């Protein structure tokens, strides 16, 4: 027969229901999670084997919200939800972050992780209960996965940290925090806040990450008695003697080679190295393939470079900790636009222009909370030739949805109530160049048009992206990280916000062991870098125009 | 206009540790009126029958 | 001056003109069919020469519907024709379905059929007139098409048989059955009927397949007088030697793999007995590829199953003949959905909803025979993960919608009239498993969730997805077949409907001889099948909710 | 830290900028072209290796209008700019056509052009804005490319030429004329006429031309200033002992071949002796691949036809260069259409309908220069069969776009005035047979359909297409060019036009010694290509029904 297998627990103000063991049982696992009548059903199907060749892991969260379950008849011209929405495809990339780095290393077999919200709550948001769900499912499945995440939405009301908080209950809030991690080690926080300090931001990660762990703990109950059997991966053992060998013909060479201070040199040399060290090797080794030796060789590199900024020594650009790019504002850029603006950080340059239109021009999105019209909007471009690159335009799917969404998180807070500005403000962000974080330039681009145009915004905002490269109790933050240092960030933050407050914050852990102090000192540190960013940003515009 | 500056280092300011603002608001409590489950165990009406041959 | 070639004949109550060798003559073959003002210009391209390396036919069949027959400026936003509608989709699939089965065994050249609506009259159907062009190019081409098919449309006015009924006549008949054959053999029943015994379906289907006739007469001319001359096409030698060796080394031991009754040590012993024999083979000769001799196995599994099916044997899950598969059926399984049920059979659910609207959210589908008003809305979704497989979302293919439509003509008769029921329903399945017949399960599931949004329906309705396997004169019947068991089906239709009549009629014959006494025992067995179902499924929910 | 080069001139009565150096500076050349407060940004990204197999030049020019640059916020749905529209793929091909034919032939490095419209004047088309920029970046990139290219658009009012009209000016104007050339020769044209002779039409071309050469000018000193240093390419050597030895093979073969009147006989006998060349050398060296002698004896048999065209020898169908192909007129086809036609010449056939509709059914256009309600809808549709192949079906390339507006601009010389004619009217045109140029049959099957539909238009207009093949001082024009005549054409122009004057010229040009005297000759015997077509079609339909 049918017979399912059902657990509840208390999480907050709400119950929670997960249900396995009845639908979709020709997938690897299902979970059909309801909280306070906002359902989500999960599912995970995992491939046993792996593609052959295969090097990078390819995982696909797809996130779908049924009209249905709002009670509702969709209102495009075919009456049938269709391709995923802005905010879909958000959800699904909330869903993607915490759990990407928690499957083994080497794991490259396909997963498709998919979360249709079957039911909702109008004062119950689905994403958080998608979250759970998609952890109970991957943990519930037997796909090699290192821990149950928990979910924590955490808002600000009344100075006073509330976990979960309702669609009324947001409305009075200064904050929107979303906290996911595991027992140990928070992974993910995705936030916007209405300036509020580092400390009361810290607070809420570290609350909302001791009030998951219920969750975290009945996912771990519900596998103990539903789970599947654990798959039986090992991963391919390293070919440490071809490891060795190329160390022995190239890291000490590599590690003089980024002793040089000229960029040109430097890339150089280190491509001599990388050849001759091939062939050197190449010649006894008869035919090994180069894809594999060019690996071990970035591999080598990469490990001297983490090993020099763990050192204190430049980092490549020949800049230290603390040192944030070179710096240009330009207003008033473009003739016939209402608000225009070039912001230049060392190479990540940013053209933002604001445009204002009438109530009309506002978007009007049907949402599964209810119907909803929002006056400002902020669309961000990422073109292929931003990073010297030939590909598709017009293709929002750089990971444009999210880093547009991080820079209209962070210009949100100081935006004019309606009452004051009764005009649609669109801002709409070209990435012209891109060796770092775009989506912070973008933010301090939209403050600098935005007073360009004439919008009364009640301070200007900038962001700054930093880094934090850890190795046992030895760490160092590093401000302003350049697009080729992403591997050194153990944490990779991005903190945006004026002169005297936070706006939006976005970090994503990949290691164990920060605490509390560590995240003290590194949003320290971002704070120095952004108030510098608003010196240099206030010295070309101070007050809109 | 225009403005525009070096590399420069700026170092983090001093840090100050803040006192945690108090307030005895109270939360309300969320009123649910549902049934609060989904899935087969919350079936208002159920049926089965084993395989069997269509008499 | 071109030289057009024109043949008319007359069709029941209309004039049929098929028109050759004046319009596109850089294509295998091209005809301008009309019927009593609807034209439908239909090309054929064949490729001469088969790429290297190819295991299926590739067949493709595009439909599509010009605004300006209709004398209309398009409505949409660049006042142009887009992608492909639903509507064009299941034309396409119409169209597609009688053909595939008709082009010989191995014949793997990529053939394309096109065609397009040039002239409407409002009263006479596009689709019949676009297969019959379909089939009158198809057989002009001399492409290796194994014969001219026919179409016909057959409604139920005053209790007697008409042939293509006019949307006027349709607005008052109780049926609406596209039925397609050759000369000696139905191929395609495509229907739905308003709870129709099974008797006066097989009466429509026997008429449809009678007055097509004279469309193949008519087709076999027009080739006698303008057709190209036949393709020089041979099938690919068959290794007679290889084949008796790898049954001489494999088919015994799959038999008896299969004569044990534990379904995942079977699969496994099967999986063993395979790469066992590739590698024997190859240890051998080298020569053989791996990949041909694992079809060659899995061809003699299929024969093996094939043969202990006809001898009376238990099928490949333990089941008999006539057995259906466990069910279980519960309502009201979403908390915030006007109505919700999940119906499972076997190995196969479905997660299906019902939502109540206004008279503003029905559908105004501006089609190229009129403006019509949707008040009953059926959504079909078949995730990935029905199956156990990882693939895209959302992205709907061509069968998944014509499984929508299946499932929508099967509840469409009970659904109540406008007069007692004003309300828009929309009603949304969900696959989540499938090892079987989803569209049927989607049946089920909607009537239950009907029931549970207390939408009065008038009965409530089942459907079953049955199967023939033929050889010669022995044939067995088998109810709920499997998604493995596909390989089976000589006949493969399924059955729609409540208690009392047939609602939905779908037939795919591949074979001939199928006779009307087998179409007898056949959808009595169904119906036997539908009446237990729907026994089980009363037991749960037999009224609308209050 | 930014310092950009900006250099001003004057290009007719506007004010041309050019600036470089700031924006952008990860793409091979970027530049921001300014024509009275019409700003476009154009970057161009090379790749400096060829992928390892590659045959064509994989050339990419990609065109994109900005809502916020006419300081409006986008009337979709989502409030974004998401799909090309139709005018920014024919301003793509404006901007690719003059181009392409100026890079070096053998040079198939990967180059991707994109031009983003960021500010608008009303006033100024941002199209002639484009081509300078995309000439301005390509010629600054250093990738291999010959000579800036210039734009003019030409108009015709009062009897005088007009430098870059204005919109209002182009109200009053009889011509609409795009020229692109180089500094000794005039590469594309592209107009739209009211019924204007032929010498009228070649000397706005020559005024095009004379006034471009001071953007060429001003584009050559930026590049003296501002210029990359030019690329290392080399072109692939040729195989001259190869060649030869296929030559010695199989030229005479052919040449003979060739004088066979049978098109299947010879054809047989062509593919005999391809064969046969190919087995023996490669029985000769067995290390000779089958694409390269079969790429070089269809260039063999591509110079045979050339010498046998330019020595006054019948082309291969047996006509010579003035002969058009057989005409077939048929009119009322669809029995339920408003009016329809079949236009045949030769193997290329067009089946063309005509539907009139209200003024409600017009199609409105929300445009960057302003909103523009369309009475006059054109579509062309080139399905896969019309060439005897398999393929996509529903989706129009960039030419069949091209194609469509070359066709609507030969038909809307003689539309009837609104307030004669106060109907919308929508042609259709679906090409049924293509070997040869389907854009002149849609525009002899509109003609001939809106006749039959009861249009009153002014008169009858047909189009021919047409090449000329130069070598040296001879040169020979061939009227009705063949689809498998394109390698012949060294000068490719279709004229469409009533019994009085041209509504339409394309010219591609992609050799240099076209004088307008030889321009003169082939516009004259177009001229009389197009009064015996128009003869032809006026024996049947002759006047409106």
């Amino acid at each position: 027969m049918l017979n399912p297998i059902v657990r509840k627990f208390q999480y907050g103000q709400h119950t929670v229901t997960l249900e396995t063991g009845m639908m979709a049982r020709q997938a690897t696992a299902a979970v059909m999670v309801s909280m306070d009548d906002t359902a989500v059903f999960v599912t995970v199907v995992g491939q046993k084997k792996a593609k052959p060749g295969q090097d990078f892991f390819p995982l696909t969260v797809n996130y779908q919200e049924r009209t249905y379950a709002a009670g509702r008849i969709p209102g495009s011209f075919f009456r049938r939800e269709g391709r995923p929405s802005e905010g879909e495809t958000l959800i699904a990339r909330l869903i993607d972050r915490p759990v990407r780095p928690l499957f083994p290393e080497g794991f490259v077999n396909e997963v498709q992780v998919i979360a249709t919200v079957v039911s909702v709550n109008p004062q119950v948001n689905p994403d958080i209960v998608a979250m759970i769900g998609a952890s109970a499912a991957l943990s519930l499945s037997g796909i090699p996965f290192n821990g149950p995440i928990g979910a924590a939405r955490v808002g600000y009301i009344n100075d006073q940290y509330v976990l979960n908080p309702t669609q009324d209950e947001l409305k009075e809030s200064k904050l929107d925090l979303v906290v996911a991690g595991t027992e140990a080690a928070v992974l993910m926080v995705e936030s916007e806040a209405e300036l509020l300090s580092e400390d009361t931001m810290l607070g809420a990660v570290v609350f909302g990450h001791e009030q998951q762990q219920v969750v975290i703990q009945a996912i771990n109950d519900l596998v103990k008695e539903a789970g599947k059997p654990r798959w039986d991966w090992q991963p391919e053992a390293v070919n440490d003697a071809l490891n060795a060998r190329v160390a022995a013909l190239a890291e000490s060479r590599l590690s003089d080679a980024y002793r040089i201070t000229d960029k040109q040199e430097r890339y150089a040399q280190v491509d001599v190295i990388k050849s001759e060290t091939i062939e050197q090797l190449i010649a006894e080794d008869e035919t090994l393939d180069a894809n594999e030796l060019g690996e071990i060789l970035h591999a080598i590199e990469k490990n001297v470079v983490r090993s020099r900024v763990l050192a204190g020594e430049p980092r490549i650009d020949g800049r230290e900790k603390d040192m944030i790019r070179g710096l240009d504002v330009r207003t008033g850029v473009l003739p016939r636009t209402h608000g225009s603006a070039l912001f230049t950080r060392g190479e990540t340059q940013a053209l933002v222009t604001a445009t204002l239109g009438t109530a009309r021009d506002a978007q009007v999105l049907d949402e599964l909370m209810g119907e909803r019209t929002d006056s400002f909007l902020f669309h961000y471009n990422f073109p292929p030739y931003s990073v010297g690159e030939t590909g598709m335009v017009g293709s929002p799917k750089r990971r444009e949805i999210g880093h547009g969404r991080l820079a209209k998180r962070g210009v949100l807070a100081v935006m004019p109530d309606m009452d004051k500005f009764p005009y649609t403000v669109r801002v709409v962000s070209e990435i012209t160049e891109s060796n770092g974080s775009s989506s912070m330039a973008s933010v301090c681009g939209a403050s600098l048009a935005l007073m360009d145009a004439g919008v009364p915004i009640k301070a200007a905002v900038a962001g700054i992206a930093m880094g934090l490269v850890k190795e046992g109790d030895n760490y160092v933050v590093l401000s302003d990280i350049l697009g080729d240092e992403d591997h050194l960030g153990d944490m990779d933050f991005k903190v945006a916000g004026s002169r005297d407050g936070i706006s939006a914050l976005q970090m994503d852990i990949k290691i164990e062991g920060i605490t509390k102090e560590i995240m003290q000192v590194a949003l320290n540190q971002a704070k120095g870098a952004r108030l510098h960013i608003l010196g240099v940003m206030e010295q070309a515009i101070n007050a809109p125009r | 206009n225009h403005a525009s500056a070096p590399m420069t280092r700026a170092p983090a300011p001093e840090y100050v540790p803040e006192t945690p603002h108090h307030s005895d608001w109270q939360r309300p409590s969320f009123h649910f009126e549902g049934k609060g489950a989904a899935g087969g165990h919350s079936a208002t009406r159920h049926a089965s029958a084993p395989a069997t041959r269509p008499q």
